């Protein structure tokens, strides 16, 4: 399953 | 043998034609079981491999919020790289990433990853380590700072080390009937005239899985890598995979060549000739 | 920008035998970027329910697609895969040949 705190701002 | 997890995003702007369209699949090995469209009717996370399937509403409802927000952010970091890269609002742009995890036949890491491009090109890539970062450019050295500074690794390290290997585990064994199934390629050598002079033989590999494999000619026992037309391994819409190799080889001389095959669902490596 | 043109291998699922059915396959892989236009013909004519993969990438970040649609192979149709891209100054038929 998914990284939950993939969505990281670049 | 060994095995694989991997995420994998990509975002397209669009100007003048709405927001970024976000695909996102997931894989283990080379099967495809998760993918999300921003595009699709109604977007979440869906189901692509039998053996997910049964996982319960709660883990849709988890994948499908993550694949909305990484979607989200995606869009706010498409603006943020024409700042960092000075460019107009008038064009389309890319934003791809990678993440995941290997693990050997024990189940044990064997390395993670989490990478990312803009437009193509590598951008900042998670060291081996999982605890630094490589910047391709002065654009993502501004993004490092502020990874390090936040201590991004740290978490990553924590999911690929923990949460990666022990679902791709859980996956393994769902999966067993398949996942932990290697299909050995079929192969055989075909003959095609060019001239009075000339054919070509044809060394085929065929219903193959994974997709892993290496076929090599062989002229009186050495290879023949730069005569050798090699295509790219191509799937075959049934979960196997197809390729060939081809040389042009001399009338009469047939025999003096050796198609040599490498699938890890052999147990040795074949060795095949044209039989006419 | 940087671009790359997407190589094409037109194919069939399963060994042809002509008036038997069978899937043909259109794959485009090792392109950049991933807006690309892909249709199968049947003696030049667009075959209409064709259907696609979902967008993934390579380890070099290339793209790849797979379009597919259900075929019976005969001695006489011909059937081909049209590709454009942006890197094409023209659409781009490649025939297929059930020997490759």
């Amino acid at each position: 399953r998914r990284f939950s705190r993939s969505p990281i701002r670049r | 043998g060994s095995h694989s997890m991997r995420y994998f995003h990509t975002s397209v702007s669009r100007p003048g034609r709405g927001e970024p369209r976000f695909i996102t699949v997931g894989y283990v090995d080379d099967t495809l079981f998760v993918r999300f469209d921003s595009d699709a009717a109604s977007p979440r996370e869906e189901p692509r491999a039998p053996w997910i399937e049964q996982e319960g509403p709660e883990y849709w409802d988890r994948e499908t919020q993550i694949c909305k927000a990484k979607a989200q952010t995606d869009r706010e970091d498409l603006r943020t790289l024409l700042r960092y890269y000075n460019q107009s609002e008038a064009g389309s742009h890319t934003l791809q990433n990678m993440y995941g995890c290997d693990v050997g036949p024990d189940g044990r890491l064997l390395r993670g990853y989490h990478q990312d491009a803009y437009d193509g090109k590598d951008y900042i890539a998670l060291n081996e380590d999982l605890s630094s970062w490589t910047a391709a450019d002065t654009a993502a050295q501004i993004t490092q700072r502020k990874w390090e500074a936040a201590r991004v690794a740290e978490q990553l390290r924590a999911y690929l080390e923990g949460e990666c290997v022990e679902w791709l585990r859980r996956y393994l064994e769902n999966g067993k009937e398949t996942l932990q199934r290697a299909d050995p390629p079929k192969t055989h050598v075909t003959h095609h005239p060019i001239s009075d002079h000339e054919a070509t033989l044809r060394c085929w590999a065929l219903g193959f899985y994974p997709a892993e494999i290496t076929l090599t000619w062989q002229r009186d026992g050495e290879d023949q890598t730069q005569d050798t037309e090699l295509v790219e391994t191509r799937p075959a819409g049934d979960r196997t995979f197809q390729k060939w190799a081809a040389v042009v080889v001399p009338s009469g001389e047939e025999q003096r060549y050796t198609c040599h095959v490498q699938h890890e669902g052999l147990p040795k490596p074949l060795t095949l000739r044209w039989e006419p | 920008m940087i671009q790359r043109t997407p190589k094409i291998q037109v194919y069939s699922r399963h060994p042809a035998e002509n008036g038997k059915s069978n899937f043909l396959n259109c794959y485009v892989s090792g392109f950049h970027p991933s807006d690309i236009e892909v249709d199968l013909l049947k003696n030049g004519e667009r075959i209409e329910k064709v259907e696609h993969s979902d967008l993934s990438f390579s380890k070099d970040w290339s793209f790849y697609l797979l379009y597919y649609t259900e075929f019976t192979p005969t001695e006489k149709d011909e059937y081909a895969c049209r590709v454009n891209h942006v890197t094409l100054s023209q659409p781009k038929i490649v025939k297929w040949d059930r020997d490759m």
